DNA sequence: GCAGACACTACGAGTACATA
DNA sequence: TTTTTTTTATGTACTCGTAGTGTCTGC
């Protein structure tokens, strides 16, 4: 049947084989499940890489639908996870048996970086004393916000960013399930603008399919509003090759016609700077000035003056690069 | 029969009345047709129409009788703590989707949670929205409205489909202002509407406010360019020429005199920074002088954004441009 | 029955099975053999064997009377101000018949979580009933335990386990489990352990379950290299104003998925104990804090970290 | 009553200066659909007088019947914070900066209960109420972010007139939602005309030289000019042209502080200047005005090639003072930087 | 259209008072047989099975089957202002979100229509094994409420044992031990106060006192309680209402470990 | 000089806490007919009239029309020090700025005297129009306090509808709508429960919950309460208290939504 | 049958701190 | 060889004092 769902939730890897990237980690967790030797897991990485979906597929593989409510205790940041919850419901779930069928239980603590340090210190002996009865899975995006005791007690798997070569078949599966007309440059634009994020890949795909009806490079870069790489090359050429007035006029006309934002222009110019064989002092000056301009855009500032400063940071270094020779 | 200001009289009551935001309007019209609406993130400059677009979309999706049952609006004028997200948002997200439109129009099978001004929401309260958005996506949708997307955490950025609201172009803004002036039976010259769409800088709310205030000040006759220039707080060009003459003189006493005259005349320092930048990028100065003057202008604009004193920032900017103008002399 | 993981399955049950800190563990063996153990506080890094040493000492001292003469309190318990007054003091007053040289042991594991008032109420019950009861404390941050409690106990400090000390226990686990291995795979396990026996056992069990063999490629396919081991040379390149190699290390850490907060935390951790000039270190730390305020404010991109690296390179060239 | 309060104009037709702006403000509020107002300008220009004249144009004479209303507002920390509001039967005057950093609670709770209820009488009163928010530049950005949706949801039954000195401290979401009304300071001729009409209404004779000196010394502040003119008539009833004008104590204390700065450049003199700045800060003088007075006095003793660097240092340390929370650190940092620069200039 | 009419208002008060600090939210499953409720607690340790028969209600009609998950803290506030001698009507439509509660005042003069917003939780059905038990004990509910309250003063976990002789309650605490052994109290004038042993095999298990004390707040529902115990299946506290249905309370045993010595 | 003497200590101990969180000051106006009090809330919503006639006092002396203002922050804490069934008197000199009240200490042995400073506030009498209301109804006192408490758990604003059948209290919230309909309670033994309707014109107005909860804190003073509603006149909550006078409340209605077709 | 006393839990209030 | 005090905005955790209230004792 059809459901009114976002494509990040309509297409979720309910089984472990539907995930794409981390094949060694998923194979090791599958061999943990098959041997019934599942340890305390610590899944960390950037968002959108498949940490929640992995443990949900593992929980559905370990437990049946008639025993899932008494075997899995899933708590996240939307629930209260204070120290009275660690001493209360979590300890009573860990220290007791099951109801229907005998087996080890699972405590899923999603977004474990948001927990307080008192709760994390109270979690240590609950994990250690009841290893035979229950298992604890900790999910976080920041490993520095989890205490080193819980990092020692749980074996850590890094769910790194998804490579664009592996995000193509899952996007093709979503495309062929949703009847989406997409070209090759549309797929390249999706996997370039995602930057190791499967969630925003499906979000950009759904928004581009609804906005235009076809997914090409121009439709993706128009719906997202991201500048094209030819536009960034033209901006760099104007900033490095002519005077202040003509570069200001050309960059202002390009930003007015294309409807560009200075944040993405700064990001792509920062990526272009390290590719250009600059002198070291010129590179340091450009990085400091671009970081200052990027910091200035986080408040109620005028974007035209910051665009002029972005032009100025290269108009200063024109003479230094040329006189370096 | 009470009068209403034109920003609320000409608020978009439907998606088709929203101007220039073509991609999100097409997405919302597809959601009106019955397509799968994802979680939305609206960001951009003020006055571009982020709130009016989602309010028009919600009132077209649910209608008058189901707007109170399917739409929850939470903004910075009400308390949004961690407990408000844990209790008020989560219990609303877990409610059933029921109730049908009595006019025969189709109704989508979800609710809409509108979190306007998500910049002011704390990082702890934003972390509690993550599994609420993921688990309850079968029965509710979330629209986050903000101005700076860096003030929303990366999980909520990844969970929402981002739509950036561009500043309105001169053609679309001029067309909308001429339509509003046509419906209000007032007349405005072409130079007046050109200076209005130049002054408003893509802010359509500012343009509508200036048009209504110029109509009230004018009384009903022709709206010229002088009333627009006086009503916008635009500094005259003779003051800018006097500032640059005091900088070319190389004396700090005349610099203090023109800075005190501009401060005592009540001119805003942001308008002075904009006009000084417009003169600086369009003259016959060298590239290095223009470069460090524009960088000082950016620093002064950043300091004015953080609520520094206008007099000290303006005299520092004037000292810098005076040093640049008297260095080559 | 469900088999325990190798961290808990191969927990030592005698004090002679505990590797590392040979003098302190040997003195604990002597005190378990003879008796009359004083109050002790064992401090050190996680996974060193403090709780294992305390529990093995309590098992060797008490034996069959472990159920009635031992009180084990964790951070998962309450242990507030009213537990020290009404449960610890009542257990210290409790009459338990024990052999000569043996006292009741009140084990207060992870004493960092205990509040200041509870530790103030813990002093006189430590001092009065010491003829019949004893205290065994374990902690990580020993400064959180107050000075009067540390004066009332023999403060033991555990250091990080070396490569050979972890390697001996790993060889024992391998010979108990018949794990095929190579030398460089065990060196990779030691390198990923970083002085932690828990992480060594977890990485060994993960590599054995996922691949069935211990070489360097099977260890590094599931485990990871430690973070500050490359941040150290990134800071070294920032000292010599080498912005290109520092950005290469920064981009390599960025493409592995590390958040900017973790990267700048490792940068501050390296710069706190780096070997350079003191004034240069102070201005480096001030620049790190200035960038960390921007990261916590909301702006956190690769351009901000590159600007931080460029500012750290400038601070060298601006004496 | 003093001369600042006895001869204040009541309606827009009795204003001595900015008469074209007075006619424009009369034409603005006649129909009743006028938007939110942002009355801004220098202190003493006449912003509050024109706001009260706008309220006189909207409602009747009953807006002058003011009374003190005491409100108790509960923080999220459950600490009772007391604020005072001046209210009439037609409008309310709120200064949320009196609550300090808890002004966001005042905006979220006190203003929303005012806006959510319509007026009792709709015949003597009009269809909408006016809320006067005074010194909105001193509001934090959280309170201004809390302000913006109330300004759009209830703008048919509740209007807002915001008063401030600088619009740079007002966030662009608030500035986009309201019409900005600029009230400049009166000129020397305008202040001389006002003082001459006040002295003629008092039966006195005011010379043009004394009136010009009172206008020049007041720095185009008509309130301070009227106070100085009344002080000059209590001090000496024959208005001489070269009659001395009394001075404020904190201004001459700031001048002597800057003279102590330029007299000696030592850490001991820096400690003495820190004590003087502590004495200035304890008397509830704002630190930006301390920076402005220091820069106004230090640049008189500097050479022509040194003033720009001192002005840039003063702006930089005032920006760091606005970013920070302890003003004495940034004030002493600016004084120490000026002492180092002055010693380097004098020794070379 | 679902329309259930409570003949008495005291039973709905006494059911909800027992589940107030235990059941997170009420899952009313409605069919032609009656009203069912199988919901776990917040800690996923206890399970509550409630079955109200159709013949117990004053009037009961049900066209199509419904599953109306609703909040219980919201249901607690509307049941405090409910009389103990009046009829309460439960109403809900086919495709609506409002659960209507219509009753009378304690002053008995005004209607009181209390609507509740239904929740949309997707809860999987828990499979009750319905197997035999190695111990079945009939017991008064007043005595079972007293004994679990009396042993909460000594410890926090009770080692409740049963055999051919009778049920035995033990609680090892900080002060010491409290051992209660009651057997064969059927030789009294009343019929509710009786201890009857049905099954054979002895079983010793340890349970938390917090959940057992929550189970004893259903004491005014039934004058006699039934305890079921076995070595594998959990402990069942079966209340049987006289003319309305039955209530079952499940509680998992705690993990206990023998000393190595 | 002003001197008055009460007949019971509970006629001031039960009315002052109703004004404790409602109004910030208690302005007593002294006249030959009696003592008047008309104070308005700081939010310009609530308005309380309290007049006690001179015949109900034990004794009463009034030669000049004097008005005194005192704050609720200091008179509340000395009210709990005073007794319940003791006698209370109030004394005020003509020229002094001190209000002295003499009563009995709760040990019933010694004279306890407290002094309060007179706050000089320049207020004016608003003046009730005393117009004929569109609704007049009679409700019990103790039952009406239980009405507004029940709608306090639902929403922050209640809706009052008074047609010819009775008075309907409604509150639509995030939990669900709570509707009651008090009507036709004339067949009771006690005369204070006689619910009756004295007018014909219906009206529907919404009011704030918080001040109506403050209005129900003066309920044990009288046996009944009288409610008066109109189209634009504020709601009147009238208490006929004992024998010495009557108490009157006023509450401004809330805003109405733009529900035009 | 109704007034006084006993401990019971829920709730209001004050305070500290949050890193390596 | 030298010691007083309240500001930062939330969120959590701890600790202590207080007040309706269910239940028991008694004439
Ligand atoms: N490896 C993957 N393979 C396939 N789809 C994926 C993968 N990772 C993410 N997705 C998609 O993205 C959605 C969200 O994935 P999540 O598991 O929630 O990511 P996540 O790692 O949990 O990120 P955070 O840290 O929780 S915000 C899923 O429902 C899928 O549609
Ligand atoms: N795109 C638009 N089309 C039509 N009218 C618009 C548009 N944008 C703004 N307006 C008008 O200006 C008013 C302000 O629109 P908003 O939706 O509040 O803008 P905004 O994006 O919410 O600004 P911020 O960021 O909240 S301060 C609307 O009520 C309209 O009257
Ligand atoms: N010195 C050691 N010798 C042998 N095994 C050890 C040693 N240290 C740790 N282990 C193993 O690691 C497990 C955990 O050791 P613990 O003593 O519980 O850690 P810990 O020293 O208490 O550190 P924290 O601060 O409590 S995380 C033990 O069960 C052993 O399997
Ligand atoms: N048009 C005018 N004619 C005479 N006096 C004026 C006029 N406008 C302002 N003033 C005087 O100048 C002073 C300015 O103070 P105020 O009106 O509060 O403005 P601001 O709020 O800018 O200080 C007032 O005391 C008032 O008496
Ligand atoms: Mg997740
Ligand atoms: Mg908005
Ligand atoms: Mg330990």
């Amino acid at each position: 049947k059809i459901r009114n769902l976002p494509w990040v939730e309509k297409y979720r890897p309910q089984t472990l084989n539907d995930l794409i990237s981390h094949q060694d980690i998923l194979s090791t967790i599958q061999k943990f499940i098959n041997e019934d030797r599942l340890p305390h897991l610590l899944l960390y990485g950037p968002p959108g890489t498949g940490k929640t979906s992995t443990i949900l597929a593992c929980a559905k593989q370990l437990y049946k639908d008639k025993e899932f409510g008494s075997m899995v205790l899933e708590l996240n940041a939307s629930d209260d996870r204070g120290i009275d919850i660690i001493r209360g419901p979590i300890l009573s779930f860990a220290s007791t048996r099951t109801i229907f069928k005998k087996g080890f239980k699972l405590v899923i603590l999603d977004e474990a970086d948001a927990m307080t340090q008192d709760a994390q210190n109270a979690l240590r002996r609950v994990i250690e004393k009841f290893t035979e009865n229950t298992r604890f899975c900790l999910i976080c995006n920041y490993l520095s916000k989890i205490i080193p005791a819980l990092q020692s007690r749980c074996t850590r798997f890094r769910f790194g960013p998804l490579t664009p070569e592996l995000m193509v078949p899952r996007l093709e599966h979503v495309v062929e399930e949703e009847k989406v007309d997409i070209s090759e440059d549309g797929m390249k634009a999706l996997v370039t603008l995602s930057s190791g994020d499967m969630r925003r890949a499906l979000n950009i795909l759904q928004s581009t399919n609804m906005a235009f009806g076809k997914v090409t490079e121009e439709t993706v870069y128009t719906c997202t509003g991201h500048p094209l790489k030819s536009d960034i090359a033209n901006i760099l050429d104007w900033m490095l090759n002519q005077d202040f007035t003509t570069a200001y006029r050309n960059i202002t006309e390009l930003k007015t016609l294309k409807g560009l934002a200075l944040h993405d222009i700064l990001t792509e110019i920062h990526l272009f700077v390290h590719r250009v064989d600059f002198p070291s002092s010129v590179r340091i000056h450009l990085l400091t000035k671009m970081a200052d301009i990027e910091y200035r855009l986080s408040v109620g500032t005028n974007e035209k003056i910051q665009l002029s400063s972005l032009i100025a940071a290269f108009q200063v270094t024109r003479d230094l690069i040329v006189a370096e020779a | 029969a009470k009068p209403v200001p034109w920003v609320e009289k000409y608020r978009p009551k439907c998606v088709d009345e929203v101007a220039f935001q073509e991609e999100v309007v097409a997405v919302l019209k597809k959601s009106l047709e019955g397509a799968d609406l994802p979680n939305l993130l609206f960001y951009g400059p003020p006055g571009t129409g982020k709130t009016s677009t989602i309010l028009a979309a919600a009132r077209e999706l649910f209608g008058p009788e189901l707007f109170r049952l399917r739409v929850l609006e939470l903004n910075a004028s009400d308390e949004r703590g961690i407990q408000v997200v844990r209790e008020k948002v989560k219990n609303f997200a877990q409610l059933t989707v029921s109730g049908s439109r009595s006019d025969g129009k189709p109704c989508p099978p979800f609710k809409i949670v509108i979190l306007d001004e998500a910049d002011s929401m704390t990082s702890a309260a934003q972390a509690a929205l993550r599994r609420t958005m993921e688990k309850e996506s079968k029965t509710t949708r979330f629209c986050l409205i903000c101005n700076y997307v860096s003030r929303i955490i990366e999980p909520l950025t990844s969970r929402c489909s981002k739509f950036r609201f561009k500043p309105l172009s001169d053609k679309i803004q001029q067309q909308r202002l001429l339509d509003i002036a046509k419906k209000e039976n007032v007349k405005i010259s072409d130079e007046g509407i050109a200076y209005l769409v130049k002054v408003s800088e893509g802010d359509l709310r500012k343009a509508i406010t200036f048009l209504q205030s110029a109509t009230r000040l004018t009384g009903g006759k022709e709206i010229t360019e002088k009333v627009i220039t006086d009503i916008a707080g635009v500094i005259p060009a003779e003051k800018i020429d006097g500032v640059f003459a005091a900088c070319q003189s190389g004396s700090f006493d005349k610099l203090e005199a023109v800075v005190k005259d501009l401060i005592d005349e009540g001119h805003a320092a942001t308008q002075l920074v904009n006009q000084l930048h417009d003169v600086v990028v369009e003259n016959n100065l060298s590239d290095k002088q223009k470069s460090i003057i524009t960088e000082k202008l950016a620093e002064v604009d950043k300091c004015l954004a953080d609520g520094a004193d206008e007099h000290l920032q303006l005299i520092s900017l004037c000292a810098t441009v005076m040093q640049q103008l008297s260095q080559n002399c | 029955h469900y088999e325990l993981p190798w961290v808990e399955k191969y927990r030592p049950v005698k004090l002679n099975e505990i590797v590392g800190n040979e003098d302190t563990v040997s003195r604990l063996e002597v005190f378990a053999r003879e008796g009359n153990v004083p109050n002790i506080i064992i401090a050190g890094p996680p996974g060193t064997g403090k709780t294992t040493s305390i529990l093995c000492l309590a098992r060797a001292l008490l034996g069959p009377a472990l159920k009635d003469a031992m009180l084990e309190l964790n951070a998962s318990n309450d242990r507030g101000i009213d537990v020290v007054r009404n449960k610890i003091k009542m257990f210290a007053q409790q009459k338990v018949t024990l052999p000569k040289g043996r006292h009741k042991i009140i084990i207060l594991d992870e004493a960092d979580s205990m509040t200041d008032g509870a530790q103030q109420a813990l002093r006189r019950t430590m001092e009065i009933y010491s003829k019949t009861t004893r205290f065994a404390l374990a902690c990580n941050a020993s400064d959180k335990i107050i000075e009067p409690i540390q004066s009332r106990c023999a403060v033991l400090r555990y250091t990080k386990l070396t490569d050979a000390q972890i390697l001996t226990r790993l060889m024992n686990v391998i010979e108990k489990e018949r794990v095929p291995y190579t030398d460089d795979g065990l060196e990779a396990i030691i390198f990923t352990a970083q002085g932690d026996m828990r992480q060594a056992l977890n990485n060994l069990q993960s590599t054995f379950s996922g691949f069935g063999f211990i070489n360097s490629e099977n260890v590094f396919k599931v485990c990871d290299e430690p973070h500050p081991l490359l941040v150290k040379e990134m800071i070294q390149h920032c000292v010599n104003a080498n912005i290109d190699e520092a950005y290469k290390i920064l981009a390599h850490l960025w493409h592995l998925g590390y958040s900017p907060e973790d990267i700048i935390g490792n940068i501050f951790r390296v710069c706190k104990t780096f070997q350079m000039a003191e004034y240069l270190k102070l201005e480096f730390i001030k620049e790190i804090g200035y960038t960390h305020m921007k990261i916590a404010e909301g702006v956190n991109s690769l351009l901000q970290m590159a600007g931080l690296l460029a500012r750290l390179c400038q601070k060298t060239m601006a004496p | 009553s003093l001369w600042v309060d006895k001869y204040r104009p009541c309606s827009l037709g009795r204003l001595d200066y900015h008469k074209e702006q007075a006619a424009q403000l009369r034409n603005l509020v006649q129909c009743g659909d006028f938007p939110h107002l942002l009355v801004y300008g220098p202190s003493g220009a006449g912003k509050k007088t024109r706001i009260m004249c706008i309220l006189r144009e909207l409602y009747g004479v009953g807006v002058e019947k003011l009374r003190i209303e005491h409100q108790t507002i509960t923080t999220p920390s459950k600490k009772k914070i007391e604020i005072s509001t001046i209210a009439s039967n037609y409008h309310l005057e709120v200064n949320p900066s009196d609550a300090g950093n808890s002004d966001r609670v005042v905006i979220q709770e006190m203003l929303k209960t005012v806006a959510q209820s319509q007026q009792l009488e709709t015949n003597s009163q009009r269809d909408f109420k006016v809320v006067l928010l005074t010194e909105v530049d001193k509001l934090t950005k959280d309170a201004q972010h809390a302000l913006r949706r109330t300004m759009e949801k209830y703008m048919s039954t509740c209007r807002l007139i915001l008063c401030c000195n600088s619009t740079s401290k007002v966030i662009p979401p608030i500035r986009s939602r309201c019409l900005a009304v600029r009230v400049p300071a009166p000129s020397i001729e305008d202040i001389c005309h006002v003082l001459s009409t006040v002295c003629k209404k008092e039966g006195l004779n005011l010379p043009s030289q004394l009136a010009h000196r009172l206008a020049e010394k007041s720095c185009r502040n008509l309130r301070k000019a009227l106070l100085m003119c009344e002080a000059c008539r209590v001090q000496q009833y024959p208005f001489t042209a070269d009659q001395e004008i009394p001075e404020t104590d904190w201004e001459v204390y700031l001048r002597e502080t800057a003279n102590a700065i330029v007299s000696q450049q030592t850490p001991q003199r820096l400690l003495e200047v820190r004590g003087r700045l502590y004495e200035l800060l304890t008397h509830c003088i704002p630190p930006e005005i301390i920076m402005k007075g220091l820069l106004s006095e230090l640049l008189h003793n500097c050479d022509g090639q040194l003033k720009g660097e001192v002005a840039q240092m003063a702006a930089y340390y005032e920006h760091r003072l606005q970013l920070g929370s302890k003003a004495i650190y940034h004030l002493e940092a600016f004084v120490a930087k000026f002492m180092a620069l002055y010693k380097k200039f004098m020794e070379d | 259209m679902f329309e259930a009419r409570l003949v008495q208002g005291s039973i709905l008060k006494k059911v909800l008072e027992a589940l107030k600090d235990l059941i997170n939210e009420a899952c009313w499953d409605i069919s032609s047989s009656g009203v069912n409720l199988q919901s776990m607690d917040s800690s996923h340790v206890s399970l509550v099975q409630l079955t109200l028969r159709s013949e117990g209600f004053d009037t009961y009609r049900c066209d199509r089957n419904l599953a109306m998950g609703v909040n219980l803290t919201s249901m607690s506030k509307i049941l405090k202002c409910a009389g103990n001698e009046d009829i309460i009507t439960l109403r809900a439509e086919d495709n609506a979100d409002t659960l209507a509660l219509v009753f009378e005042a304690p002053n008995q003069e005004k209607v009181s229509d209390y609507e509740m917003k239904l929740m949309d939780l997707d809860v999987e059905q828990l499979g009750i094994p319905e197997q035999e038990y190695s111990c079945v004990v009939k017991m008064p509910s007043g005595e079972f409420a007293r004994i679990c309250r009396d042993l909460s003063h000594i410890g926090d976990a009770v080692v409740i044992s049963c055999a051919k002789d009778g049920v035995k309650f033990s609680a090892s605490g900080e002060l010491g031990n409290g051992n209660i052994k009651l057997s064969q109290t059927s030789n009294v004038d009343k019929e509710e106060e009786a201890v009857t042993i049905e099954m054979n095999e002895p079983v010793q298990l340890t349970f938390a006192l917090r959940y057992l004390n929550f189970f004893t707040k259903a004491t005014p529902l039934s004058s006699t309680v039934t305890l079921s115990m076995s070595a594998d299946v959990p402990l069942v506290v079966e209340y049987k209402i006289a003319d309305m249905g039955h209530l079952k309370y499940y509680l998992a045993p705690k993990i206990e470990d023998e000393e190595g010595s």
